[PDB]
RNA sequence: GCAGUCAAGCGUUCAUAGCGACAUUGCUUUUUGAUUCUUCGAUGUCGGCUCUUCCUAUCAUACCGAAGCAGAAUUCGGUAAGCGUUGGAUUGUUCACCCACUAAUAGGGAACGUGAGCUGGGUUUAGACCGUCGUGAGACAGGUUAGUUUUACCCUACUGAUGAAUGUUACCGCAAUAGUAAUUGAACUUAGUACGAGAGGAACAGUUCAUUCGGAUAAUUGGUUUUUGCGGCUGUCUGAUCAGGCAUUGCCGCGAAGCUACCAUCCGCUGGAUUAUGGCUGAACGCCUCUAAGUCAGAAUCCAUGCUAGAACGCGGUGAUUUC
RNA sequence: GUGAACAGCCUCUAGUUGAUAGAAUAAUGUAGAUAAGGGAAGUCGGCAAAAUAGAUCCGUAACUUCGGGAUAAGGAUUGGC
């Protein structure tokens, strides 16, 4: 379901709590796999900025919490290099909730988004106020 | 999924430990569902009842509705059918009985 | 009982013994087939890597999502001074591998090929080559049937080159000598071509064209005795662990009561014999011209030698190669280039360059200018 | 090609070079190496550090 | 545990597409028993962590065969161990059991691999409480707590490192033999096309990237600081100022050179011969047949090209060879 | 002298300058350290380390044998002239 995006430096170990970027009334989001990862013996699978992972509501709305659900990480910290020369990184992690399909239930995202985020998913693209 | 069960003794096993007998009417029902792997996340369950395709092959076909919830505010019925795969093992308690150690 | 955990083995089989090369040039082990319909030149080269430097091209790729994009990459510059001949040799076939059947050498030979024959310089009376020069110096029947032995016999036929070190900011005063092999054609062409040129020099534009897939060889950097960790890559064991924790626990199972060849174990690292395949040429600059650093989209004048000089070699003030990514071995080591085996088609081997901009700060720490001209426009008058 | 100048102090930024930081408001500064870069976490006033651009720019040098 | 043969009941009407109980003939030592052969002038007796290699009874991957195979999805069988087989909550766990990812989360052996490799949770010393039993000391493999893990410098093995002797000495090469490495997945396109009553819904070639693994490498970015390099600060000491000592590197910011990381970039080749199966010609048997004589195509296989080492008792070509 | 102090750190009187030494700076140890992003995913178990800390001012819950808990929690400030 993910098309092709370039490497960049994985930041986010399982176990991560992230913010949550969007007003669909979570606080924070517990990144507990990430989808299409590898395998290699006592190796954790980390995410990186444009991943879906598989994260749960630890805080926010008490419909939210309790279950698991798929999500989009749009912020990171640790610093990634662009193709075009400049090594990046913002100041915090970010993670907005979707479904499998890849559609997203909120309607709007607070702060920035990275650019690489937003070329792979086109429902972050269209939420999106700032892109970088 | 798959049920173990023992071909001297005719005894169903729950997976922890235990040994519930087969009556394949309202008890062995319910073993079988904890099996299902289905969670008690959206069921909360419906009505369940098997089918009798046959005594001696080791398959046995359940259906069952489930009548969960997809929206907010949208409960919804829907059905099924499943089938076991049933694998022949050995009954430890009723294997002892070979050795002669069978007293205890 | 069984490994409780499948995971995938750590090192490399195919690379045994690490054990240390037996001299700092690494030899060619294979030359590229020869395809005689075609006319002679050369087909290795050798050279002295100097440094890296940062370069930005315009990426011409299709279907890609950075088309028509600057990229900025990493290239090395090797030092390629003009390589002269002295001397040609052939080889014969057996059922048993080739033979070397005659080694024909020059007349006149330099001082820097007279370094190599010998290891205490100043003390010789330096008489290598002495009876062998007599053979010219009559009418030279002795040498007309000694390649006339080899346009008979010796299917193949090999070329002896040497650097000129003198043209090299390097203080050793030793050339370095190698066997080269030619893909002309009929090899009593062959040995015409190297005949021609006993004595001469050749250049390096020559032999070497831009945009073309070349090999890198070459002995790797040396790093002395070293653990089993940072050898093979294994993990640390626990920090609770007795007497040691950069260690490998189990050697083996009690059965064979021997220690395995496989196993991981403390060595030697480094100083090994590389061979490395497919490396983009992306420019071949001449020695006399002050643009080897200009391009038609900066249009500076300035070379590639960086603001104070690369770290540790110095000025490159001669021909070089600059190839794309990095190339087994340190700075100051010989280093042969060999053009590729196999013809390769695939999408990135024919794909033409043209650079946007070089680099060429200083290597020495933080560099923040490209050249001396210029760092005086942004700070203006100084005291000094 | 395009020569970006240091955000913090006053230098060009050649491709491929220092680093880049999107404060969390959307506002992007560039930084020409590790130096300028950790001065400015350290909320440190580039118009009160000698060797700035900035600096030099206000008392007349 | 596992595999044959025989094929009851089934698969709406059809013994064998496919499930298959019961009878019958065998194999294996990954169970549990039986035995007492070796060891009681001691083979350190559970599990986990770490690491290599072997097996095939194949979960994935490659190429095929059969179906109640239209597509899609599956299910059954052949060659085959080249290569891969995970991250976590609870338990001392082996075993189990759920959560989530994935191409897939296959089974096993090597003194039930591996304690002068570790850890000591468990078990199996001495302390102590409980419960039932006992008149009493005490018993319980019932439950719960606290409890020292010793030596390698010797020899072989392995990993690296020198070396006498072949007239001396220097340089350039050949290659006997041993090793060998790459692996998988998505996306677009082919195409909403073939197929289908529809609902649904492919593949080969092509392009771009990614997972696991490997070799290197220091331009750049990040890490490290005894450059004690420059600057800052506290307490004391040299009368003050300068310039310094001491605080087992006094601390803090910055910090080049070096080493270094999927925390950084770069690179990882194409030919032959075959297995499983599909074919040609063609008898045995006037027909028919892939097979008997011959022969074509064909797998992640085998051998080469390529890559690493270079026999210290494998060898060749050249330079000079001690009047003085 | 600093300081709440016979704590720690430095100096005066007095004493000692003894503890086999020279040269290089591989592995693995011992002792002391720092680390990008994540933060117990490690493990029988947060073992080990890290963080907190001195002072003045504000503010302090349940429970209780009314004595306590209590430095509870939590939040500011500190040089020099």
């Amino acid at each position: 379901a993910q098309g092709t995006k370039f490497r960049i430096s994985l930041g986010l170990p399982v176990g991560a709590i992230m913010n949550c970027a969007d007003n669909s009334g979570a606080r924070n989001l517990y990144i507990i796999a990430v989808k299409g990862s590898g395998s290699r013996l006592n190796r954790l699978p980390a995410a990186s900025l444009g991943d879906m992972v598989m994260a749960t509501v630890k805080k926010g709305k008490p419909e939210l919490r309790k279950k698991v659900m798929p999500a989009i990480v749009v912020r990171q910290a640790k610093s990634w290099r662009r193709r075009d020369g400049v090594f990046l990184y913002f100041e915090d992690n970010a993670g907005v909730i979707a479904n499998p399909k890849g559609e997203m239930k909120g309607s709007a995202i607070t702060g920035p988004v990275g650019k690489e985020c937003a070329d792979l998913w086109p429902r972050v693209a269209s939420n999106s106020g700032v892109v970088v | 999924a798959n049920i173990s069960f023992c071909r001297n003794c005719e005894r169903f096993l729950q997976p922890p430990g235990q040994w519930i007998r087969a009556e394949l009417e309202s008890r062995e029902l319910l073993a079988i569902c904890l099996r299902r792997l289905k969670g008690l996340t959206k069921v909360r369950l419906v009505d369940a009842s098997f089918i009798w395709t046959e005594p001696h092959s080791r398959r046995i076909r359940i259906k069952l509705t489930v009548q969960g919830e997809a929206m907010t505010n949208t409960i919804i019925q829907q059905t099924f059918e499943v089938e076991y795969i049933v694998i022949a093992m050995q009954c430890p308690d009723c294997a002892r009985s070979y050795t002669t150690n069978t007293w205890r | 009982s069984h490994r409780k955990y499948e995971a995938p083995r750590h090192g490399h089989l195919g690379f045994l013994p690490r054990k240390r090369a037996a001299s700092i040039r690494a030899r060619v082990k294979a030359f590229p087939k020869d395809d005689r319909s075609k006319p002679v030149a050369l087909t290795s080269f050798l050279g002295y890597k100097a440094g890296m430097t940062t370069i930005v091209r315009d990426l011409d790729r299709p279907g890609s999502k950075f088309h028509k994009r600057e990229v900025v990459e990493a290239v090395t510059v090797v030092d390629t001074p003009p390589v002269v001949v002295v001397g040609v040799v052939g080889y014969v076939e057996t059922p048993r591998g080739l033979r070397s059947l005659t080694t024909v050498w020059a007349e006149h030979l330099s001082d820097e090929v007279k370094r190599r024959f010998y290891k205490n310089w100043y003390k010789s009376k330096k008489k290598a080559f002495t009876k062998y020069s007599a053979k010219y110096a009559q009418d030279g029947a002795g040498i007309e049937r000694e390649l006339a032995r080899i346009k008979k016999y010796a299917s193949v036929v090999r070329v002896l080159v040497h650097t000129q070190i003198r043209k090299t900011p390097l203080a050793q005063k030793k050339a370095h000598l190698a066997e080269i092999q030619l893909n002309g054609g009929s090899i009593s062409e062959k040995v015409d071509w190297a005949r021609e040129h006993f004595e001469k020099t050749v250049a390096v534009d020559s032999v070497f064209e831009q945009n073309e897939m070349i090999d890198a060889i070459a002995v790797t950097k040396g790093h002395g005795f070293e653990g089993v960790t940072h050898r093979w890559g294994t993990k640390k064991l626990p920090r609770k662990t007795h007497r040691g924790l950069r260690k490998v626990a189990c050697i083996g199972a009690w059965h064979p009561a021997h220690v395995m060849w496989s196993v991981a174990r403390a060595g030697q690292r480094g100083y090994h014999s590389r061979t490395s395949i497919n490396h983009k040429i992306y420019r071949v600059g001449k020695g006399d011209d002050e643009a080897n650093g200009a391009t038609s989209f900066d249009r500076t004048k300035k070379t590639i030698t960086p603001m104070g000089g690369f770290v540790h070699y110095g000025e490159i003030k001669n021909d070089f190669i600059m190839v794309k990514g990095c190339i087994p071995g340190n700075r100051k080591r010989i280093v042969t280039l060999r053009k590729s085996l196999y013809t390769n088609t695939s999408r990135k081997a024919l794909e033409e360059v043209s650079l946007k901009w070089i680099d060429t700060a200083s290597k020495f720490g933080k560099g923040r200018f490209q050249t001396p001209a210029e760092k005086h426009a942004f700070m203006g008058t100084l005291k000094k | 090609m395009k020569v970006e100048i240091d955000s913090f102090s006053g230098a060009k930024i050649y491709p491929g070079r220092g680093t880049l930081f999107v404060r969390g408001d959307s506002k992007i500064f560039r930084f020409q190496n590790s130096k300028s870069a950790s001065l400015f976490k350290q909320r440190k006033n580039p118009r009160r550090i000698a060797w700035t651009v900035l600096f030099r720019k206000h008392h007349k040098k």
